RNA sequence: ACGAUUAGC
RNA sequence: AUCGU
């Protein structure tokens, strides 16, 4: 212990403890909770046991079916009989009983038999959550050393962080989105010259926003996804109104668009500084300390320390290298950057800088980047941007609730909060833990440190729809890895197989947004969202039967829509694609082939 | 009325009144970029608050004594501060700090720590090693916020500037007191005003980079820094979430009671189960109606296959048959005098008898209206009182029923009368199934599993040199390239050639310190443990990993609400099948060597 | 008070015969009646529920007889 | 049959924001 | 749905689970009270007429 | 001392039952199955359809009519017996027409 | 480990893959046997290991009864409509006869008779072991029905 | 919801999606059975308590005549000609019997 | 307009589309006879004085 | 004002739009 | 001669 | 944790 706060308070201590921040702890812990558990309610409970009712009771519950162990805490279930619920005072004698059989070996039991439900910070009674407030700080952020604050576009990000969890929370929506707008605009500018952030960068952040154009006010919730989806579900939304008021003062141009019409839609957005905004919200937030001039062959020993470490086992390695044999043989460079084993030293080498102070230069070239995005002029969107917005949908009938509109599934939501309150009667809430809803659908379980396996699967992916041999996927598989019958098997899985939504909608950078994830979206991105037009068949709707995967594609462009408007959910159906779907996936796919 | 003069165009465009462009967004961040502190503190003199909005200020959170009869010198030359009420006063003192400050240069009526009495600490004087550890650990308090406090009024003044919003869905305007209701605005308003006196300054301190400044007058203490930035929660939370004043202004009352105290966190840490136990714990005496889901969740359990069927009314007979919480929770508001904010709630809760919204509302606003601060204490001593106490096991394993050592370790027969043999049973049949179990032998399995803890963050990295040099075996180092160096990356890379009978001797090494706070809650220590102390406790989490995978029910949830189980909450909080909360207290010091690591070792 | 605010937003949100009828009784945007128009819908689709037609929270005064 | 409406718009005495034409407003 | 889909535990007893289901209910022997409120109600509508 | 129930019962003669089809209420699903299958297979009706769509059709009633649901023998042969377990301990008793 | 050590027979890691990468199907079908097979029969080369301990467990059926195991047996009960479920057949049908399980052959013929009652139905000794147990428990000499 | 405690039997509409996702159809299609019987064998409101108490009426017939509500039938008579109209009749052929 | 003050047929032109959409047709081919109709039939609302 | 559907253009002239 | 040192997930 | 002092 050599602390800062007091000097000369250096010295050494001796604990006992188990060590807290290790790999094993919480695991462990865990598993003895629930041995301890489950030995207290086979053995030691009856036999310092008297009375026959909470002998009954014990001998009824086992851990496998109700006890619920995490850590430190845990949570046990007592389940109804015919008689209606189990007596208390049983249950206050098996409580006693447990106290007294923690202390044996050590340990005091912290136990609460209130009639609600605690687990992992979270209180629940009746059926109904309930956030608490106080534990999520709006000006709290905790600190330990005396380091100082990490600059502006830091605070930029915690902002946003706060305006989040006032989403998870349930505040009054509308006071909330207004007082979020004020912080935003409070902490948008600062001086080094001046440097500022136009308000359409905050709105792609995710934040949504009142009336523009002259629509109608508070026409948007804040369950529009973040990122361009986002802007596409917007933007989508209020297009025909957006063409009228662009027209309407000043902004006429002979050519047509295909999208906005006769509207110069490129000057009206380069002075509005929403194409600025956009692209200045896609720059990093932190200083590139990054990639500092290094002198050579001293990185070269460096990266040359971990790929030794990394790769002990000969068959390993020799598996890499097959992998990059017949990846140079048959990948071609249809994608730019297939990870690989060998690029997880870059990656750590890089890691380990990132976590250093950086000097003034690199502070002085992050202002100077953000100078040059804001003052240059952009002709156009991103492609993938341009690729959405060919594509128009229309709403004609509300779902049927999905949710009684009586029952109080959590606080903060009522009538009095008109947003949510619709949103999650017409939706639902997810009954399923998303944990291993989102764990089905990876291919690999785990990888090495430094790669994600988003990127694997997006890789493989990729190289299914760019047509690839199967080769190139075995190829890739083996650089990863994996052993040359494993991988070869799984190549011909991926090859003609079909895959739910997430993953293929993955392939083009699209994830469910945090906010989401607390309602049941798969019910919805399955049924509630029809590619086949209310009317049959309009021959320019085709999918055509190769590039199959545009389907996903179509369902989150169809279901941000549906999310993003506030008051009830609609169902949404497919109404016309401008270049027709050979055309879109085309554009696809000469996006595909970058990066 | 400056705050319109100067922003008439930015409240019109966010409140739905007219449309909401670039350019007055960007003159409303100027104008938000220069706006002195002291101009801030006029436009909240400004305000015509009323009644209900006035709650008495004790005279005694100004007049407070020194810092010295606080902390002594303990034996091996050690600061640490002595405890008034138990073993858990170690927290910050609410004693003044006027005469530690020396003016700062450049604007006279703000100042800092002494660089004298700084000198005279270094030198060895222990009166100034007690006076700069208070002004450091005061400092420590006061920099627990994200930016400066006047941002945050500001834009909550300027948000509700404009008054009630119309509701497209419910057609009309949200009924919401104005902030002339505003009950911690006004507190922090006239705390300030108070602690400004002739002074033409009226910031109490000001928050920079690193340090703030504290501008000095005989009625600054250090609970001021604390206290406004729960004011402002409290009264953002007012504004945005429609809270009534009622509870509000209960929780600005234990706020003010804490920080009279001898110690705000102290204080705030003894009393932070009152709403939750009044409240929460207390409704629902007795039933008339309400809706509660019908959740049923299916024979595969560990799968979490939850299933909704509607929704059932709640019968009479489902009242609350909990024992009550009334004796304990009238001692506690007896024994800290909030004898009268206790009461107001018991009456209060009894009022609830349907399980509708509003009683669900109401307890949302209880248990928001606690405060929620991060608690800040010397690392010397959150050192000293965690990481001293030791289990007591009142019926430990015999002696007798162990045997002969195998190298260090000594089996346990199963002919025990203790009760360490189910334990050392289901241990082993995992560590077996485990075995022979055949992914655990592929290569890229672990590669993996040796790569984990791997990663661009501290692991002490000095005591592992120290350690692995004090057998003379010397390791390369790497100097003028710009990487950290005191990083788990830095020490694999630095033992690569190296094989492991060099490397097992830093096994035994010395573990650096960790620290991080934590909202209403003591701060844990944390001890990152070198890269071979990590790789050497490779079986050990993988047979927990395999217990908690098949043997038993259990998830290993995320950090967020959303990647949570909630739907377990909600069966388990119907009122058919009643639930029982089981924590476990100071879980990191309750397994040691001589009950659960010794039976676990042998079985694996 | 919150019982009566949230009893009169309930109301204002949910509320909006047996008789002959008689004759005297594609660029679409997003706007505050079309919002209202889905949310009587829904409204209409939730109270033609046969089981919610019928329940009730609270027994009357024979039905606890 | 499709008529926008484009200039010439005021305030809406029912909820104060101003909306973009007089038909839109009507 | 209910005719199309369920399932019993994959592992049960009829006997043994029913004896766990029933014990509960037949303890609480509200069947006793009725009879005797039937019993007053005839005689108070003899006595009546 | 009689309750009616408009299915009928047959108890059960083993204490570990498992999925089979002998039953009513099976015999009526795969009935209305059939009859499904006959009326898609009908020629005024099949050139309607496309190729694929029909086949479609036909393994979604086959397997409708084969699925592995315990419900119709739960309904023949443990409802009637918690039925009339629960019948006589009611606040209200059982008040049947034939 | 000593078969391994002696036995010429080795992996061939790719004749499973390159036997079904020339299937000719159809890209517009959702359901594809190839891509259901290689996904179903992965090898990872501890089914080497697995089928020494299977061949070795031949000098030892005094002792040792080196049955199959219980979750190679489809979950609940399989479905011949069902491809994955008919592949989990074949694979059943291979393995098997490879055990020194007395039992096997009558556990052979129940893999294939579970999984397609209702659809075809053959007559049973009693109601208890009816046709449609699990496969796997038709362990005792005695349980082999009479059909 | 005594019968609901009391039963040994639980409603688990996994098994539907698992036998209709193993369902062998063309993507080409512009309808697909397996989707639409999906889609349709929701129930509105999403409450199941229709059956425990649909089965707790056969105690009462003098009294209470259990009948199948209007919303359950196709809003204008119907059309085996679509699919969607098609397995409304079944659900109603199957359920009535109840 | 007079006969129209009295007749009670009274027209929802979706009729015409509910009933072509669940026609079976594949999305290969290029004719497309349920879009041909409907785009011939152009159901409107004042197509009936 | 009077626009087209298929691409959103607004004409002022009533007779152009066709 | 002193100095901007940290968990696991 | 030595060039900051
Ligand atoms: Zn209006
Ligand atoms: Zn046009």
């Amino acid at each position: 212990v050599n602390d800062s706060f007091s000097p000369g308070n250096d010295f050494t201590h001796m604990t006992t403890t188990f060590p807290s921040g290790s790999t094993a702890t919480s695991t462990e812990h865990t598993a003895n909770n629930s041995t301890m558990m489950e030995t207290f309610l086979t053995v030691w409970g009856p036999e310092h046991t008297d009375d026959p009712d909470v002998l009954r009771l014990m001998k009824s519950l086992t851990i496998q079916r109700n006890y619920v162990c995490q850590g430190d805490d845990g949570l046990m279930i007592i389940d109804g009989n015919t008689a209606g619920k189990v007596n208390s005072e049983t249950i206050q004698k098996m409580l006693e009983l447990i106290s007294k059989y923690g202390e044996e070996f050590g340990w005091k039991y912290d136990i609460a038999y209130d009639g609600t439900a605690e687990y992992l910070k979270l209180y629940f009674i009746f059926g109904c959550r309930i956030p608490n407030l106080s534990r999520h700080p709006i000006v709290g952020k905790e600190r330990a050393n005396s380091s100082a604050e990490e600059p502006w576009p830091a605070i930029l990000d915690q902002i946003m962080g706060i305006f989040f969890n006032g989403v998870h929370d349930g505040l009054q929506w509308q006071r909330w989105i207004r007082y979020s707008w004020a912080l935003c605009c409070a902490f948008s500018r600062q001086r080094t010259g001046y440097l500022q952030y136009p308000m359409w960068s905050f709105v792609y952040w995710g934040l949504p926003l009142v009336k523009v154009f002259g629509s109608d006010p508070w026409i948007f919730s804040w369950y529009m996804p973040t990122g361009d989806l986002g802007m596409y579900s917007w933007i989508s939304l209020i297009r025909p109104l957006m063409t009228r008021w662009m027209v309407a003062n000043g902004y006429v141009t002979d050519k047509c668009s295909p999208v906005f019409g006769n509207a110069d839609y490129r000057k009206c957005f380069n002075e509005l500084k929403l194409y600025q905004g956009y692209y200045m919200a896609q720059l990093p937030r932190n200083p590139k300390k990054s990639g500092r001039a290094a002198p050579r062959e001293v990185r070269e020993q460096f990266t040359q320390a971990l790929s030794d470490y990394l790769m002990q086992n000969p068959e390993l390695k020799s598996r890499v290298l097959r992998g990059r044999s017949e990846w140079e043989k048959y990948g071609a460079g249809i994608i730019h950057n297939p990870p690989s084993l060998f690029d997880v030293p870059h990656k750590w080498y890089q890691g380990a800088q990132e976590a250093a102070t950086a000097t003034r230069e690199e502070l002085a070239e992050m202002d100077e980047t953000l100078m040059r995005a804001r003052k240059h002029s952009y002709s156009s969107f991103s492609k993938l941007l341009e690729a959405y917005l060919l594509v128009k949908w229309r709403m004609c009938e509300a779902r049927e609730p999905s949710v009684d509109l009586r029952l109080p599934l959590c606080a903060g939501i009522d009538p009095l909060n008109s947003d949510p309150f619709l949103k999650m009667v017409s939706v639902g809430p997810m009954l399923q833990s998303t944990r291993k809803y989102f764990a089905q659908t990876l291919f690999m379980a785990k990888t090495v440190s430094g790669l994600d396996v988003n990127a694997i699967d997006s890789a493989l992916l990729r190289l299914r729809t760019l047509g690839a041999d199967k080769k190139a996927l075995t190829a890739q598989l083996l650089m990863v890895g994996l052993q040359e019958s494993e991988a070869d098997a799984l190549a011909g899985k991926i090859m003609l197989q079909d895959v739910n939504t997430v993953q293929l909608a993955r392939v083009v950078n699209l994830a469910v947004p945090d906010t989401w994830m607390s309602l049941d979206f798969d019910t919805m991105f399955k049924h509630h969202v029809k590619l086949l037009p209310k009317d049959g068949r309009h021959l320019n709707t085709d999918i055509p039967p190769r590039m199959g995967w545009l389907r996903a594609i179509l369902r989150f462009l169809g279901a941000g829509m549906a999310m993003t408007a506030t008051g009830v959910a609609v169902d949404i159906y497919l109404e016309d694609i401008h270049g027709g779907g050979r055309s879109l996936g085309q554009r696809f796919m000469t996006w595909m082939r970058q990066e | 009325s400056m705050i319109l003069t100067q922003f008439g165009p930015f409240i019109e465009s966010i409140s739905g009144i007219t449309d909401q462009s670039n350019d007055v967004f960007e003159n409303a961040a100027k104008a938000f970029s220069m706006f002195t502190r002291s101009d801030v503190y006029k436009a909240l003199d400004e305000i015509p608050f009323s009644e209900d909005a006035m709650l008495p200020i004790p005279p005694t959170i100004y007049t407070k004594p020194s810092h010295d009869s606080y902390y002594y010198i303990d034996a091996l030359n050690r600061v640490r501060r002595k405890t008034y009420q138990g073993p858990d006063d170690v927290y910050v003192p609410n004693c003044s700090i006027v005469e530690l400050l020396e003016p700062h240069e450049t604007l006279t009526s703000y100042g800092r720590l002494s660089e004298a009495i700084e000198n005279r600490a270094k030198d060895g004087d222990s009166q100034a090693r007690i006076a700069t550890t208070y002004g450091r650990i005061a400092e420590s308090q006061a920099r627990q916020i994200k930016a400066p406090l006047e941002k945050f009024v500001l834009a909550l003044l300027v948000a509700e500037a404009g008054g009630s919003l119309y509701d497209p869905v419910l057609q009309k305007y949200d009924e919401i007191p104005g902030l002339s209701h505003n009950c911690p605005l006004w507190c922090f308003r006239e705390i300030c005003r108070h602690i400004s006196g002739p002074l033409p300054d009226r910031a109490p301190y000001l928050y920079l980079s690193a340090g703030v400044f504290w501008l000095m007058s005989p009625r600054m203490t250090s609970a001021i820094p604390p206290l406004l930035s729960d004011l402002v929660n409290l009264a953002i939370l007012q504004q945005t979430a429609g809270l009534d004043p009622s509870l509000v202004r209960l929780g600005v009352q234990i706020c003010l009671h804490a920080a009279a105290s001898s110690s705000y966190a102290w204080f705030i840490l003894k009393t932070k189960s009152i709403f939750p136990q009044n409240t929460l714990h207390s409704m629902y005496e007795s039933l008339e109606g309400g809706y509660c889901p019908n959740l049923e969740w299916l024979e595969p359990r560990s799968d979490y296959k939850f299933m909704y069927m509607g929704a059932m009314p709640l019968s009479t007979k489902y009242a609350r048959s909990a024992p009550s919480n009334d004796k304990k929770a009238r001692e506690l508001g007896e024994k800290y005098g909030l004898s009268s904010v206790v009461s107001e709630l018991r009456r209060r809760t009894k009022t609830y008898s349907k399980h509708d919204f509003t009683s669900v509302r109401y307890i949302r606003d209880a248990m928001a209206c606690t405060s929620g601060i991060f608690l800040v204490r010397t690392p010397t001593e959150t050192v000293l009182q965690e990481y001293t106490q030791s289990p007591e096991i009142k019926v430990p394993i015999p002696q007798k029923d162990w045997t002969g050592p195998i190298g260090e370790i000594r089996i346990l027969k199963d002919t025990t009368s203790s009760i360490a043999r189910y334990l050392y049973r289901t241990w082993y049949l995992a560590a077996a199934r485990m075995a022979a179990q055949p992914r655990t032998w592929d290569p890229l399995f672990q590669a993996i599993m040796r790569s984990q803890y791997v990663t661009a963050r501290g692991g002490s990295g000095a005591t592992l040199r120290e350690s692995l040099y004090a057998i003379n075996v010397s390791l390369p180092d790497f100097k003028g390239l710009p990487v950290k160096a005191a990083t788990k990356i830095f020490q694999a890379a630095q033992l690569a050639n190296l094989p492991f009978s060099h490397t097992s001797v830093a096994i035994l090494a010395d573990t650096s310190m960790g620290l991080r706070n934590q909202v209403q809650r003591r701060p844990r220590s944390i001890m990152p443990l070198n890269v071979p102390q990590q790789q050497v406790s490779a079986p050990h989490t993988l047979t927990a990993d395999y217990i908690n995978y098949h043997m038993n029910l259990s998830t290993t949830s995320g950090s967020a609400v959303i990647e949570k189980v909630i739907p377990l909450g909600v069966y388990a909080s119907s009122p058919p099948n009643q639930s029982i909360n089981i924590d476990i207290s100071a879980c990191d010091a309750s397994i040691t060597w001589d009950f659960f690591l010794s039976v676990i070792m042998a079985a694996i | 008070p919150m019982s009566t605010r949230i009893a009169e937003a309930t109301s204002a949100i949910v509320s909006k015969v047996g008789l002959p009828p008689t004759a005297s009784s594609g660029n679409m945007t997003l706007t505050s009646s079309e919002i209202q128009r889905h949310i009587t819908e829904f409204i209409s689709s939730w109270q033609n529920h046969p089981i919610v037609q019928v329940s009730a929270d609270v027994e009357n005064r024979k039905t606890a007889q | 049959p499709p008529t926008a409406s484009s200039g010439h718009g005021y305030q809406c005495h029912v909820c104060s924001a101003v909306l973009f034409s007089p038909l839109d407003l009507d | 749905v209910a005719l199309l889909s369920g399932k019993y535990p994959p592992d049960l007893v009829t006997n043994v689970w029913y004896a766990d289901a029933i014990y509960p209910m037949y303890a609480d022997t509200e069947v006793f009270s009725n009879l005797q409120r039937d019993v007053i109600t005839c005689e108070a509508v003899q006595t009546l007429v | 001392e009689v309750l009616l129930l408009p299915i009928d019962h047959q108890p059960a003669n083993v204490t570990t039952p498992t999925l089979d089809f002998t039953n009513e209420l099976t015999n009526w699903r795969a009935r209305v199955c059939e009859l499904m299958k006959n009326l898609v297979d009908n020629q005024r009706y099949q050139p309607g359809w496309t190729q694929s769509l029909v086949s479609s059709m036909r393994g979604t009633l086959g397997k409708l009519k084969l699925i592995k649901s315990m419900t119709p023998m739960y309904l023949q042969q443990l409802a009637p017996v918690e039925l009339a377990v629960i019948a006589p301990m009611l606040p209200f008793p059982p008040f049947q027409v034939p | 480990v000593l078969l391994q050590r002696i036995s010429p027979l080795q992996i061939d890691p790719t004749i499973i893959s390159n036997t079904m990468s020339t299937v000719s199907e159809s890209t517009t079908q959702t359901l594809s046997p190839a891509s259901s097979i290689l996904g179903k029969l992965r090898p990872s080369n501890s089914d080497f290991s697995s089928f020494r301990v299977a061949l070795a467990g031949w000098l030892y059926n005094g002792v040792v009864t080196t049955v199959i195991d219980d979750s190679s047996y489809p979950k609940d009960g399989g479905s011949v409509t069902s491809l994955e479920n008919l592949w989990d057949f074949f694979i059943l049908a291979l393995a098997l006869p490879l055990t020194t399980d007395p039992c096997a052959p009558v556990k052979a013929f129940m893999t294939l008779a579970n999984m397609m009652v209702g659809f075809e139905t053959i007559p049973m000794d009693n109601q208890i072991y009816t046709q449609s147990r699990r496969a796997s428990a038709f362990s005792t000499p005695h349980t082999w029905p009479r059909c």
